[PDB]
């Protein structure tokens, strides 16, 4: 009666932004990433790789609801530096972590697999 | 020889097993209705009087044998053919079979003219047939057989069926009759009240209940009297004693007090003795009974004619109607004077209206039999006028027209139907809720329904103490199986080694005892009831005897060797009071238990032997029993046995308790029910807990019976994947729960996860449920039939059209067929037409009438069945089938009362898990088991880790001192776990550990039909009802909320009075009327031709316009109805 | 049109028009059960 | 049609194959005189079957 | 009524495990035994095979709709 469409949690709406990027006006250099059809298995990676960089002073992330496949993550960074260049960089050291990890389990899988 | 302890505990559930395999689990009632067709109904026809009817001619019509064949059903042909069960739920038809009876009837005119007419075989009646009863046709067949006729194996019968309608008679509680009973009300004139429900041994008439009250201290003393049928007014003692002719004082105080030794009685009965004393002869005695009747003859003749007839028939009959009684009716009613003497004076404890030896219950046996006897007293009365009215002319007459089989028929057919207890007239005076449908949820409620009770108490009854659980439900019944609503303590069910006597008949019993030393009650004297015990049969007394402690010796050993005596039949050897209470009435209620010897068990090693090898040596319980191993007790022997819950107790100890036991339990887990004996360590939760789970069990889906194929039911809850309980007790092999199970063993983890299962929820697993966990389907079956009535119209089957029917609504047509039904697999939603119907008018010619389907269903058909009903006219059931998958809102229970709903569905990504990647299914909140302290299901979750990991079946007994907390928790630290249960757990949003190592193990959860999806209502602007036009009631109807009093009440004190407005008038029955400002009566209005008047004013030009509800514009209706004429003066 | 309908017991696929007692030709079963239609249903493994 | 004392069903001596009639003893005379009308024509299991009083003991010259 | 194909809990394909561990416990090995060898370690997937119950092979003894 009711059940929503399993697909509709990955899926983008016709006209709906992936992320959208709303300035927050309590602090200065500070954003919110208002991010659809995601989930903790991208905040938490990002908001880990935001807290190592010591240019950032807040780095979090939540779910409004469960039910909805969004996600809300709050950058803060200082005035020399900037929130979205922040996301950015997270998101390249992130990849080059996993390119660098998927290479060595190639090797890793083909030692094992030889001897 | 001797059954050690360390092999007993496999001793008792053998013998168990045995009980089940030849008993069963409704015994009770395949027994009732076999009693009934084999004796009652043969009883009944014989003790019927032969109608004697004359102009001169005369004809007696005298009945001799019956004969019942098996279930029948006669076509439009003729052609008798048998019917099975399967055929009968299908064609809605009743499962009955006729009864043939044997008539002679001789020829009486004059001059001994005489000569016999016998018509063998006369079709009297049908009769509904009990299944799996000694004549139901599934009797002995096999399970081959039984699945050739699409039948269930496991169906255990005791039901009816009538018009496709499974019925089954719920036993009645009730006062026992014959027997003496010394209450004590507090509010009333009188002090003691000793009554006695009388009624003969062949039921025929009412119970005549007589009182023996006496009078309240404060013309002397007290007063006693007594309160006879038939008659308005109290009446002395001493004056009824003196109307059986006894008038000497001696005499009647000899029936009374038999120790003339004991001042103290002797003293307490003189002010009945001086309150009566002008009337010394049994003439006067009965002239003064019948003026205090309420019939008082004009003439003393009669007045004595209608006090003997009443103190010969109505007065006490189970001790006798005929004449030359009178003495034994005099003793009885002395001791009925004794008993409340001794009660006003404390040598003897009031008796307990609670106390169920002292009650019975009346099952289909006992029950139907009532019908019937009233009924064949109606066709040998319609058969009286019928042949009246024809000898009158000086004619023979053809009995085959003059018996009215539609009467047997038809009577019974409507009480199993309805409910309503007695004559199609009177239903008002009969007692309802019997006959109830039969529940086919689940395999559990069925055995459960089928093995309930009833006590006519009443639910409007506010008294706490016939509801309250008393000592006496004792492995009769189930102390926890029990409903929590208006009805607590009221509907019972039967414990599993419980046993409703079926009745038998004390004839040989009395020669037993007259050929024995006992002494009758006319040949003795009064002086020898004193030192002498009494002996009662049925509550009737018949002697006395001298030496009853070898009495009791010799008619035990008769029981337990299945001597004359049978083992239904009570023996209770009251010490203190003399009095020897023998019983072979039915209803009462017993169960098994294990004599015992000086200090041992009977049942030696040699039996459980014989018994480990029942399928060869067919050595089953009915050896055992005629072993004198076993012995069935009843309720109101218990009091004189002393149990032992154990053999252990029998040991000896350092301090001797007992040492005089006479009778042991079988097993002490027997004392709990069906839906109760389900739970895994009862014995470990909170009792109201233990109550909710067996009336949650009867809502649990699963598979209700193997046949749900064949079965077109109008609701049914299939379980996709059933699983039976890894901690399960050793109980459920005799309920074939282990067969059809209702339920599954899910990984649950009492944590607090999100929040999302506090207050009673719970979390579920997406996964899981996407890989079918505790998916279910719902099946749904549609009837309908084209009636022929009249050529003035008749219904059809036919796929409807524009432009001939008329009553079609916009819904398409296309899914039926020509027939005019839908065919299977097609995908139907809601307002979707199943069967096209269309009824002939007197959109010309015909109207439709077709069948739509409920509103939010988005269901699929599952199977089609066309048919004829027993009026020749098609027949045709559609089964709907939808599947049910487990979302927010439904609800799951344990075994322990933990009830709620699925807060919500994580997947298995974001659920929690340990070291390895086991994922809890559901996930409850901790806080549910302090404050219900539901042990049980922590230590289930415990036994299921341990059989889940070990590779067996947790043996989860209630009382079982052989598994306790602390070996489950070693056994479990074996395996590479916590000995607690506990077990690390990892946040599955973020990975991190968890500070709190959760507790998490298998635990068998169940699903209840309570879904949403069936919940969910919702309304705007839809239908409303003709009376007042205010929203209907019913999601079926689209109905609205009520907006209650105490609603009105709250927004009240809110100070909304727009709310409150808006809720009743504007958004329930806005309406509009027209009022002379004169009289304030409702003016005729027409708005199309604007003209407003009030004939009484005849005014046409002072009116005003009210906004009020519909509901007050009924209302004041109703009122001028009455001629009260409510203004409403605008002014 | 030709409505083919199934017995109970033999489990004969007979011919059945409107306006005839339901009767099984083959062996005289008075309960009539329909054959599974032609249309295409779907089901989606979810 | 009524209560049956005994049923036999003849079976080929030497094949052993069911031989299709049978042999069935009510336990009233009268029950059976019900079923000689009635049960032939019956159907059982798709099969039209007749019924009629056995004479091979009661009828004079019946072979 | 038959044997799931996965289990609800991991997902490790069980319906191939049925009739396996049913040949086995006729052959005198154990619940436990049995399912170690059938490669079931997780509490939960031995749980599908020793808590399932066999119902369809009792609804195969009712005959069917059509010939
Ligand atoms: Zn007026
Ligand atoms: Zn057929
Ligand atoms: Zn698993």
């Amino acid at each position: 009666m009711n059940a929503p469409p399993a697909f509709e949690s990955f899926l983008l709406f016709e006209g709906e932004k992936k992320i959208t990027i709303n300035k927050d006006t309590k602090v200065p250099n500070a954003c919110l990433f208002t991010i659809n059809k995601e989930d903790h298995t991208l905040g938490n990676i990002i908001k880990s790789q935001l807290l190592k960089d010591p240019q950032v002073l807040f780095a979090g992330y939540k779910v409004p609801h469960p039910l909805e496949h969004k996600i809300i993550i709050r950058v803060q960074t200082t005035p020399d530096y900037s929130p979205q260049e922040a996301f950015t960089n997270a998101i390249t050291d992130l990849i080059s972590e996993l390119s660098l990890l998927e290479e060595r389990f190639r090797v890793a899988i083909k030692d094992k697999q030889e001897g | 020889d001797e059954i050690t302890p360390d092999l007993w505990q496999e001793a008792c559930w053998i013998v168990i097993s045995s009980y089940f395999d030849e008993k069963g689990l409704v015994r009770q009632q395949l027994d009732s209705f076999d009693e009934f067709i084999q004796m009652s109904v043969q009883r009944i026809v014989e003790d019927a009087p032969p109608i004697d009817l004359q102009a001169p001619p005369r004809y007696l019509l005298k009945f001799e044998q019956i004969y019942l064949s098996k279930p029948t059903h006669w076509e439009r042909d003729g052609a008798p053919s048998p019917m099975m069960p399967n055929e009968a739920r299908l064609r809605n038809l009743t499962y009955s079979a006729p009864l043939y009876v044997d008539i002679t009837k001789t020829v009486i005119k004059e001059g001994e003219e005489q000569l016999q007419t016998q018509h063998q075989k006369t079709f009297i009646g049908k009769i509904p047939i009990m299944l799996r009863s000694t004549y139901c046709l599934l009797n002995g067949l096999t399970d081959r057989d039984l699945c050739e006729l699409n039948e269930c194996p496991l169906d255990p019968g005791g039901y009816f069926i009538i018009n496709g309608s499974e019925k089954v008679l719920i036993a009645q509680e009730k006062m026992a009759t014959n027997t003496v009973y010394v209450f004590a009300k507090k509010d009333s004139k009188y002090a003691y009240t000793g009554e006695c429900r009388s009624c003969l041994e062949n039921s025929s008439r009412p119970t005549s209940t007589i009182w023996v009250s006496m009078l309240a201290r404060g013309a002397i003393g007290q007063r006693i009297v007594a309160t006879l049928p038939y008659i308005k007014q109290e009446v002395p003692i001493i004056i009824v004693f003196r109307a059986l002719g006894f008038v000497s004082d001696r005499d009647i105080l000899e029936h009374i007090i038999y120790d003339f030794e004991d001042p103290e009685m002797m003293e307490m009965v003189k002010p009945s003795l001086d309150e009566a004393f002008v009337i010394q002869e049994q003439n006067v005695a009965l002239n003064f009974i019948g003026s205090r009747g309420a019939k008082p003859g004009v003439t003393k003749e009669k007045r004595i004619k209608y006090a003997k007839e009443v103190l010969q028939k109505e007065m006490l009959p189970h001790v006798g109607v005929s004449d030359f009684c009178e003495t034994k009716k005099a003793y009885f009613l002395g001791y009925m004077v004794h008993r409340l003497l001794l009660a006003a004076l404390g040598r003897r404890e009031l008796d307990d209206r609670d106390h169920y030896g002292n009650k019975r219950l009346d099952l289909a046996g006992p029950l139907l039999a009532f019908l019937f006897r009233g009924m064949f007293k109606n066709l040998l009365k319609e058969v009286r006028i019928y042949a009246q009215k024809f000898i009158d002319r000086g004619k023979d007459f053809n009995l085959e027209l003059a018996i009215k089989t539609r009467i047997i028929s038809d009577g019974l057919k409507y009480s199993l139907a309805t409910g309503n207890w007695g004559d199609q007239k009177k239903a008002h005076q009969a007692r309802a809720g019997v006959s109830q449908v039969l529940n086919r949820l689940t395999f559990a409620s069925t055995l459960s329904h089928l093995r309930r009770l009833n006590s006519p108490i009443g639910r409007d009854g506010k008294l706490a103490k016939p509801r309250q659980l008393h000592n006496t439900l004792w492995g009769m019944v189930c102390p926890a199986e029990t409903p929590e609503g208006h009805a607590v303590g009221l509907v019972k069910n039967l414990a599993l080694m419980a046993y409703i006597s079926v009745g038998s008949q004390p004839s040989p019993i009395l020669e037993f005892l007259e050929e024995w030393s006992m002494e009758n009650l006319e040949e003795i004297s009064p002086a020898a009831i004193a030192d002498a015990t009494k002996i009662f049969v049925n509550g009737c007394w018949v002697g006395i005897h001298k030496d009853p402690e070898q009495l009791m010796n010799t008619l035990r050993k008769l029981r337990r060797q299945m001597d004359i005596i049978v083992s239904e039949v009570s023996m209770i050897r009251d010490i203190r009071e003399r009095e020897i209470r023998i019983y072979t009435d039915a209803g009462r209620i017993c169960r098994p238990l294990l004599i015992v010897e000086k200090q041992k068990l009977l049942l030696k090693k040699r039996h459980i032997d014989q018994l480990k090898e029942r399928e060869y040596n067919n050595y089953s319980w009915q050896d055992l029993v005629a072993s004198g191993v076993v012995e069935y007790i009843d309720t109101l022997e218990e009091e004189t046995v002393m149990l032992a819950m154990t053999p252990d107790d029998l040991q000896e100890k350092e301090v001797a308790y007992c040492s005089t036991y006479t009778h042991c339990e079988i097993h002490p887990s027997m004392i709990l029910g069906v839906c109760a004996s389900i739970i895994p360590f009862p014995d470990h939760n909170q009792s109201p807990r233990n109550t909710y789970q067996s009336a949650m069990g009867k809502q649990a889906m699963g598979v209700y019976i193997t046949n749900f194929h064949v079965r077109m039911d109008t609701l049914a809850h299939v379980l996709y994947y059933p699983q039976k309980p890894l901690v399960t007790t050793r109980s459920m092999e005799y309920l074939r729960f282990r067969e059809l199970p209702a339920g599954i063993n899910s990984i649950v983890a009492i944590a607090s996860y999100t929040g999302y299962n506090q207050e009673d929820s719970v979390i579920m697993n997406r996964s899981a449920v996407d890989r079918g966990f505790f998916r279910s389907v719902f099946y749904r079956s549609y009837k309908e039939q084209e009636s022929k009535k009249g050529f003035d119209q008749e219904e059809v089957f036919e796929k409807p059209t524009r432009e001939t029917c008329q009553g079609m609504r916009h819904a398409i047509y296309d899914k039926l067929d020509d027939d005019g039904l839908i065919a299977p697999g097609v995908r139907v939603s809601g307002d979707d037409v199943i069967i096209g119907k269309t009824v002939t008018l007197p959109r010309y010619t015909k109207r439709d009438c077709s069948t739509f389907l409920r509103t939010s269903e988005t269901g699929i058909v599952d199977q089609v069945m066309v048919t004829l009903n027993q009026e020749g006219y098609k027949f045709c059931k559609i089964r709907v089938r939808s599947v049910r998958i487990p979302q927010i809102g439904d609800k799951f229970a344990s075994r322990h009362g933990q009830k709620g709903t699925c807060g919500i569905q994580y997947r298995q990504e974001d659920m929690p898990f340990t070291c390895e990647g086991i994922t809890p299914d559901i996930i409850i909140n901790p806080h549910a088991i302090p404050s219900r302290m539901t042990i049980g299901h922590l230590i289930e979750c415990l036994q299921g880790k341990v059989s889940a990991n070990k590779g067996e079946i947790g043996d989860a007994t209630p009382f079982n001192d052989a598994v306790n907390v602390q070996k489950i928790s070693n056994l479990l630290s074996d395996y590479g776990y916590h000995l607690r249960g506990n077990e690390v757990l990892y946040n599955g949003f973020t990975g991190r550990k968890i500070t709190s190592q959760i507790f998490i193990g298998p635990t068998y959860y169940q699903r209840l039909k309570h879904m949403v999806d069936d919940k969910i209502h919702s309304r705007a602007r839809g239908p409303i009802q003709i009376l007042n036009r205010q929203p209907m009631e019913g999601r079926s109807r689209d109905g609205g909320l009520r907006f209650g009093e105490m609603e009105r009440d709250c927004q009240i004190a809110h100070g909304a009075a727009q709310f409150l407005r808006e809720r009743l008038f504007e958004a329930s029955d806005p309406y509009q009327v027209h009022v002379c400002n004169l009289c304030g009566i409702m003016a005729i209005a027409n708005t199309r031709t604007h003209t407003y008047e009030c004939r009484g004013c005849r005014n046409k030009t002072q009116i005003s316009l009210v906004r009020m509800p519909y509901a007050c514009k009924l209302l004041f209706q109703e009122l001028m109805s009455m001629s009260i004429a409510p203004r409403m003066m605008s002014v | 049109q030709p409505m083919i309908y199934i017995c109970g017991e033999c489990h004969t696929e007979n011919e059945i028009k409107s306006r005839d007692p339901i009767r099984c030709r083959e062996c005289g079963y008075r309960i009539m059960y329909k054959k599974r239609t032609k249309r295409l249903v779907v089901f989606d493994a979810r | 049609y009524g209560p049956i004392k005994r049923i036999h069903m003849v079976y080929s001596k030497r094949s052993g194959k069911p031989r299709g009639y049978a042999f069935i003893e009510y336990e009233h005379e009268r029950d059976m005189h019900s079923a000689y009308k009635h049960a032939d024509g019956k159907k059982i299991d798709g099969r039209r079957v007749l019924v009629d009083v056995e004479r091979g003991r009661t009828v004079k010259g019946w072979r | 009524m038959i044997i799931p194909v996965r289990c609800f809990t991991c997902g490790k394909i069980v319906g191939n495990k049925w009739e396996a561990y049913l040949g086995l416990l006729q052959a005198e090995y154990t619940e436990g035994d049995a399912l170690d060898a059938l490669g079931l370690k997780r509490y939960c997937c031995r749980r599908m095979l020793l808590a399932h119950v066999d119902l369809i092979e009792k609804l195969l003894n009712y005959a069917p709709l059509e010939k």
